[PDB]
């Protein structure tokens, strides 16, 4: 995915990688080699008039 | 006008209070706070932390 990652405060569960928000998408991983939590935050966007 | 004499109606309850910073009248402050709305069309740039 593309994005700005991070320094989480969700504390992941022994057997979690990743996060889910309200809309079921991801928006948290666990960093393969630190086990650090990291949050997914989209890149700005908009509309241009 | 500055006197607000009118015979006796009394309009201060529907006509704008200069003490709150809003200048809308007691009902329409009530009104204001009965409606509860979390779509605002304000920027929303102060979430992702
Ligand atoms: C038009 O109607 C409003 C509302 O009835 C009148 O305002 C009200 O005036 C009374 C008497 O001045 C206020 O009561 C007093 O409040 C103070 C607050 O410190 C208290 O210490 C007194 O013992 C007494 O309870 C009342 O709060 C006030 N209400 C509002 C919403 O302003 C207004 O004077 C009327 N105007 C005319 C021209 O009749
Ligand atoms: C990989 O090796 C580094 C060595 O500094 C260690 O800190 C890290 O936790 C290791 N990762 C895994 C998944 O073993």
């Amino acid at each position: 995915g593309t994005g700005v990652l991070t320094k989480s405060n969700k504390k992941f569960l022994p057997f979690q990688q990743f996060g889910r928000d309200i809309v079921d998408t991801t928006d948290a991983v666990r960093d393969p080699q630190t086990l650090e939590i990291l949050d997914i935050t989209p890149c700005s966007f908009g509309g241009v008039s | 006008p500055p006197i607000k004499y009118f015979g006796g109606f009394n309009f201060s309850q529907i006509l704008p209070d200069p003490s709150k910073p809003s200048k809308r009248s007691p009902i329409e402050d009530l009104l204001f706070n009965k409606v509860t709305l979390a779509d605002a069309g304000f920027i929303k740039q102060y979430g992702d932390c």
